């Protein structure tokens, strides 16, 4: 059955984590992690984000009713706060 | 009824 991981990564020099997204209402699909990139930020935190992940919560907030480019932007976001740290709530099999 | 292609980004 799936469960729920929690995923906490630090950007790159580059503003990067490290990962592809596909998803949002706009795209009738959930948001689902499409490529990790090898080594990047999302590849070497602990726990690491995994391709075919499906998020359900950035930074404490809830993103089921939100578009592609809203998540997107949401995401980036992260990158400005006082840590600049991307919390997910994923969903895994 | 319908799909277009879908969007990826990369972060
Ligand atoms: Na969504």
């Amino acid at each position: 059955d799936s469960y729920l991981v929690l995923i906490r990564i630090t950007p790159d020099e580059d503003g990067k984590f490290g990962f592809n997204l596909k998803g949002g209402v706009d795209q009738k699909m959930p948001l689902v992690v499409s490529r990790i990139n090898p080594e990047s930020p999302a590849d070497t935190c602990i726990p690491k984000l995994n391709e075919g992940d499906q998020i359900v919560l950035i930074n404490g907030r809830d993103i089921s009713e939100h578009t592609h480019d809203q998540v997107v932007m949401f995401i980036k976001a992260s990158r400005e706060s006082h840590s600049r740290e991307l919390a997910l709530v994923i969903r895994r099999r | 009824e319908r799909l277009q292609r879908r969007r990826e980004t990369q972060v």
